[PDB]
């Protein structure tokens, strides 16, 4: 009867539209299998018919026709991984989009696997260290561990993520393998020209050297933007499992919801809270579990993750913010209205907890950021009255007094991260009070002059509080030194 | 006989067997997999054909791929050889020491204790938790629900009430992490084996575990529930025992349910819910009860979609508790933990008649003078304090100091709250709400009795602000 | 080729081609009728059908009648002598001056600019108003949202507007009305030639103007916004200019994509809005940027719903 | 249902009110609280308690009113009251 | 001069069609094309030009809200036809 | 035939049982009492909804008449009372 087309191993699409390509035939694929079309284009088996294959495709629809041929590939949604990838630009499927030519990628991982179970793992020691003031004090994150980045449009979400990425040069400048950090940024549902407006901004701050990006902005079809997380994370479990450490950002699971929302409704899935699919508490669930801390018998390789949401108005309580703040191991709020006020990073300190990362701060920070959450919920302990000047008590006006110095300092600029003893000497600088009579209105210009001064001059008492990991009573009392005579020096 | 993939959609699949039809909650075996893929019957669904709910990823499945029925539902292994040893859903071993080595063996689907079987017996169970202990105090051998959104504190609860009554505890206990985090898992272990109640060198251990956390596809999630509460259900019954039951989170019970409801081919209900949400944990709940055989003490931890204390799935799930301590959010982000909403918990134990007409009257004083507080607050909102009555003032005055001494630092709270965690004696928490309640502390400030202990440790804090 | 008509359901209509079909997106000619009717393939329904979108009135359709395959989607004239005319989705010119004889046609659909394509630096594009170029400066090949209709000189901003960057930059402007009020179109008509950036009679004209009016299905309300974006696209590439390209309004773009997704069958998302509303964006707004050859920039007037932000 | 005590225990007969409590979807211990909290007041006697608890399937729940209607109504047609 | 008295009512007898000849439903379970019922009705009323004869047709439509809404999904299109 | 209505304020205000005199209401009324009942209830259900209304009112501070005096202290003791 036959001496030609199989149907076996190819398909012919019965049907296409609203994302999906009901394909005839295609008997021995396998469930999320990878296909192929006739026009190029990848798609991924994911119903399986006893009339049909369900495919979704991860490009235009408008590129394929009924009669089209479909081929197997036989490897289930597979990545390219690998070390080939630091400094490039790829898609959601892992293909170079930055027109430097082709990855060598020697080695290959699936998207969907299963995060490592309960024994593999051991709770999180070492310093992820994102050489912002107010996170690595207050909000310490450590490596293998999830901390949710949450907030409203334009309020300084992605330039924690980025100058956290900068700052990770300091040690991939280092010869130490067990300090460095390599990243993964995947951007998901953003502008075309935000993402390489970002990957110039990581160049001309030799960050792309140690950095994979992962790229299916806002034009890219929904299922690309739906597949790109899972990708680079992979990317990143490479490097957990082989004993190194990783860092991946998700910016944004809610942009990647919406994509996935679009999926589930256009196959016309039960729409439930929001609109969304039952499972797209599963979608964020399988995923940042694979961010973990090995133990030394695996390899003691971690995956960190900082996952991006966008809240609507400062909605916390709304369905997918709730999902991610019951997945991650802690969060950073970001109000609009400490942003919109000057307070940058914008950070919720009273919000903002970061649950096993405590135990992986740097003794030396714990010293002076112990007494620093002390006093800044002292003096967030109602303070809104505000306007009185030297109407109110004694021993309540000092709390107003040393809170909004303590509240300055916290400032910083952007693409300027700072190492771990650089930050320990500026807070160290209100934490005790050297900075009480000095204006408000100065607290950022001292900083810029304080902080360049102690790495001009003083880079042997900075290196001897980050060997030490600890502010001995030699260096604080040389500290001191320091911190006074340059205050009286002082111009304000 | 042999049984045919003829259809694969996500965790939901379709096997055909042209001999002899396997029934329904049947345990099924995929043929040509690297490791042991378990499809467990829902439905008949004609022709030869039936509908399965996978218990692992079905990635790699070809459309004609061989299956086994194994002439039985799902089985795990049960009784003391268990203890000290975590396995999955299906009962695969997951602490790679090897196999678990018992004789007994038993199926995760089982029916309800019979009417008869009841135990109508209440008695407290002291916790040493003052919000608790005071407005909503748990009975041994009761059903404790703690609810909470996201963040909230439910979990740290669940800790600490195993560092209260779990560890010392005379009997066996059992604990199910339901689709919660998998660091949990490796943090509770480690903490266990650190504290003795897990025990690797001989087999003292005390508590068994189940895991089936959030990174198990839906059918794991959905059914590793009941692998726990039937590892419970046996020191129970074959041995007539008390044994504690922890669970978290029983919510990714119902929610695994709503994510294969769809794909079973149901028609959605409220929230895009299964339909069956009514009878899917009604008769899987009402396994995990005290009998007349044994004594199941269960704390389940709810998680809280969306705030939305009316989501079908936290609202169904009162109608089966005895205990219900609400945690909330707002309670939270004023600084009171634990979060326990003092006036939405409710005990079915708060009555004279059992833990004593003076705890009575001292519980009904406190959610008296705090709804009265709480009735005010719209008009303070506005207005500010200085314009009430001063009749009212006071009483306003009493319930914030109040507020705060329902607050407490726990001891699973220290390694981050940097206080020493704390255990209160029922006569003091009794005596001490009174004190209040009475006007001797009138004096006091508020904060002073903010996070402590025993009713005289807010006056060693009120000394020390001099 | 050749097709039929298996189905006029509404503003919905179903093709049947024997041989090869219309990729999705093709633009089909219905012949016989009284003016130009064009059916957007949607989807491949199987059984070698297709299902189309229409741009215009579907009525007096006999089951059975040849529909024309193009071979391209949505084709439209494109080039210098666009300017000063009132165009329609199609292509047509429906100001009554004349068929456009422009060059060059191009396709309304296009894949946005690749990742190579990208500038990478950000630019400000002068505006010459002060309000404008000091407080709030409009980004080179960026997206600006206008707030607040007519009754303040809405119409007028925009003019000037165009004249400036025709003067400062050398780039022309491309004026797409979605959902635009026939009174309102006839209206901006004339303020335009009265005040200047319209010649009826040279070829001085500094915008090109499509019309999407509301009394047309959703269908071509839901693809104007691409007619005028292709017209401006022209401008970035062929020309190498800062192209300036104004939406009014982007609200009626959305409840226009929102009426098709209703309309062929798609299970509605959140707020009774589209499932496909993030890309139904992403789609045509990642066209507008600043490439190698040029830039457009996009003016687009938005409308808030119940006055909340937080609307999808 | 306690208070039907009194004209259950006297002479009078057509005072009697018999009693139906019919539980639905609850907790089986829950309502074994409750029939010996009425069997402790000795109220139980004149009382049928009808049971489609959680644990039942939903068809029989859906019918447990009713059911527990029709026993009433036996009282209802031969005259008492329930 | 015109007045639709009422536009709302017609809306109504419009979806009535619509969901019975099994369109699809959207907000409030109207048609993709209830907007499009309306926006062809109200932009045929006019001022000609002397070109014309200089005529003109003048359009007067009523909608219904409840409870203040206006941004009801009938309402919200007439206001922006208008 | 009318509904009997709680409230948790009312529960942990003291007020057990909890019901809302607002609220519920009864069908059948006075026509199910005795007369010994409808003698000293006849009117005091419509009597305590018009003071649970003047006793939120009359919070205000304002000079109360000893006419609106006697129905808040009328009010307060017969919600004792049940
Ligand atoms: N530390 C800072 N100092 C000064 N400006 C900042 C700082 N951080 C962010 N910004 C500015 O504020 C804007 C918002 O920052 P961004 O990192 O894009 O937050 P975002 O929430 O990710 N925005 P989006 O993703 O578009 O919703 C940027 O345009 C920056 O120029
Ligand atoms: N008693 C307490 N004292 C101090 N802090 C607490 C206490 N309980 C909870 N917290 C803080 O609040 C957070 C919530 O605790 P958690 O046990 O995760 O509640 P949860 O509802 O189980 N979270 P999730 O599973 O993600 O929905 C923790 O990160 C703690 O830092
Ligand atoms: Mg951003
Ligand atoms: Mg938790």
């Amino acid at each position: 009867a036959d001496t030609s087309v199989d149907l076996e191993e190819t398909g012919r699409v019965l049907s296409i539209g609203d994302g999906i390509a009901r394909v005839h035939g295609l008997r021995n694929v396998q469930a999320e299998e990878m296909v192929e079309f006739s026009s190029g284009l990848k798609g991924m088996s994911l119903n399986l018919e006893p009339d049909n294959v369900g495919v979704v495709v991860f490009g235009n629809d408008k590129l394929i026709k009924e009669g089209d041929i479909v081929k197997r590939t036989g490897a289930i949604v597979d990545v390219p991984v690998g070390e080939e990838l630091l400094g490039r630009v790829v898609d959601a499927l892992g293909n170079a989009i930055d027109g430097k030519g082709p990855i060598g990628s020697k080695a290959r991982r699936r998207v969907g696997l299963k995060a490592p179970g309960i024994i593999p793992r051991i709770s999180v020691r070492e310093p992820m260290q994102t050489g912002i003031k107010a996170v690595d004090s207050l909000v310490p994150i450590g490596r293998g561990q999830r901390e949710l980045i949450i907030g409203d449009r334009q309020t300084g979400k992605t330039s924690i993520a980025i100058d956290t990425i900068i700052n990770q040069k300091r040690f991939n400048d280092g010869t130490d393998e067990k300090k460095k950090l390599y990243c993964i940024y995947v951007a998901i549902g953003q502008k075309r020209s935000t993402v390489a407006q970002l990957v110039k901004r990581l160049t001309d701050a030799d960050a792309m050297k140690y950095t994979i990006v992962v790229s299916a902005t806002a034009s890219d079809a929904a299922p690309l933007q739906y597949l790109a997380p899972y990708s680079g994370c992979s990317m990143g479990e490479y490097f957990r499992d082989n004993g190194k450490h990783a860092l991946i950002i998700y910016d944004d699971l809610s942009k990647q919801a919406v994509a996935y929302r679009q999926m589930s409704l256009l196959l016309r899935r039960p729409p439930g809270r929001e609109a969304y699919p039952g499972d797209v508490f599963y979608l964020h669930s399988r995923l940042l579990e694979r961010a973990a801390k090995m133990n030394d018998a695996f390899g003691g390789g971690s995956l960190t993750a900082l996952p991006v949401i966008e809240t609507q108005a400062g909605d916390v309580s709304a369905y997918i913010p709730t999902n991610v703040i019951s997945i991650t191991d802690g969060q950073i709020f970001l109000e609009t209205e400490l942003f919109y006020k000057g307070i940058r990073p914008a950070i919720n300190v009273g919000l903002s907890v970061s649950r096993v990362g405590s135990a992986a701060q740097t003794r030396a920070m714990k010293q002076v950021a112990g007494t620093m959450k002390l006093e800044l919920a002292q003096y967030r302990e109602v303070a809104a009255f505000a306007q009185f000047g030297s109407d109110l008590d004694a021993a309540t006006q000092q709390l107003l007094s040393r809170g909004v110095r303590l509240t300055e300092l916290l400032k910083q600029g952007q693409y300027s991260p700072m190492a771990i003893e650089e930050q320990v000497a500026v807070i160290y600088a209100g934490v005790r009070g050297y900075l009480d009579k000095l204006e408000p209105s100065k607290i950022t210009k001292f900083e810029n002059a304080f902080l360049s001064h102690v790495i001009s001059q003083h880079q042997a008492l900075l290196g001897k509080i980050r060997t030490d990991g600890k502010i001995s009573e030699e260096s604080d009392a040389k500290l001191k030194e320091i911190v006074t005579n340059f205050l009286a020096g002082f111009e304000a | 006989t042999t049984g045919r993939i003829v259809a694969v959609i996500g965790a939901v699949v379709d096997v055909q067997f042209d001999e002899g039809l396997p029934p329904i909650l049947n345990a099924l075996e995929v043929q040509g997999r690297e490791t042991r893929l378990v499809l467990e019957v829902a439905q008949h669904l004609g022709e030869s054909t039936v509908r399965t709910i996978a218990m692992d990823g079905t990635e790699g499945l070809v459309r004609g791929q061989k299956v086994l029925d194994s002439g039985a539902p799902i089985r795990i292994p049960v009784g003391p050889e268990t203890l000290g040893r975590i396995m999955n859903v299906i009962g695969e071993p997951i602490d790679e020491r090897g196999p678990i080595k018992t004789k007994q063996f038993a199926a995760i689907h089982a029916e309800a204790p019979e009417f008869v079987e009841m135990s109508v017996e209440q008695e407290i169970l002291v916790t040493g938790i003052k919000v608790v202990d005071l407005l909503a105090p748990y009975a041994k051998g009761g059903k404790i629900g703690l609810f909470g959104g996201a963040g909230v504190g439910k979990t740290v609860l669940i800790m600490e009430l195993i560092n209260n009554v779990a560890k010392a505890h005379g009997g066996y206990s059992v604990f199910a992490g339901v689709g919660e985090r998998t660091r949990e898992g490796n943090d509770l272990y480690h903490e266990m084996i650190e504290s003795g109640v897990i025990n690797l060198k001989d087999a003292t251990s005390k508590v068994a575990l189940v895991y089936g956390q959030m990174n198990e596809p839906p059918g794991a999630r959905a059914r590793v529930a009941l692998t726990g509460l039937t590892v419970a259900e046996y020191f129970r019954d074959q041995e007539g025992q008390d044994v504690l039951l922890f669970i978290d989170n029983i919510f990714r019970f119902t929610q695994a349910g709503s994510e294969v409801s769809a794909l079973l081919g149901r028609i959605p209900s409220a929230v895009g819910y299964q339909p069956t949400l009514a009878t899917d944990m009604g008769t899987m709940q009402e396994r995990i009860t005290t009998t007349k055989k044994g004594s199941i003490t269960s704390v389940q931890a709810i998680y809280v979609p969306a705030d939305d204390l009316t989501d079908p799935a936290p609202a169904t799930t009162f109608a089966h508790l005895d205990a219900t301590t609400v945690l909330s959010r707002a309670i939270a982000e004023l600084g009171i933990y634990p979060a326990v909403d003092p006036l939405d918990s409710t005990s079915r134990i708060m009555d004279p008649n059992i833990v004593g007409s003076e705890h009575y009257d001292v519980a009904r004083g406190v959610q008296k003078i705090l709804q009265d507080y709480k009735s005010l607050q719209d008009i303070i909102a506005i207005l500010g304090m200085d314009e009430l009555s001063e009749e009212d003032k006071l009483t306003v005055s009493r319930a914030r100091k109040i507020q705060r001494f329902l607050s407490q630092p726990f001891q699973v709270a220290e390694v981050f709250t940097g206080h020493l965690g704390k255990l209160v004696p029922l006569k003091e928490t009794i005596k001490g709400f009174q004190q209040i309640l009475a006007g001797e502390y009138d004096h006091l400030p508020e904060q002073a009795f903010y996070m402590v202990g025993p009713i005289e440790e807010a006056v060693a804090k009120a000394d020390k602000l001099a």
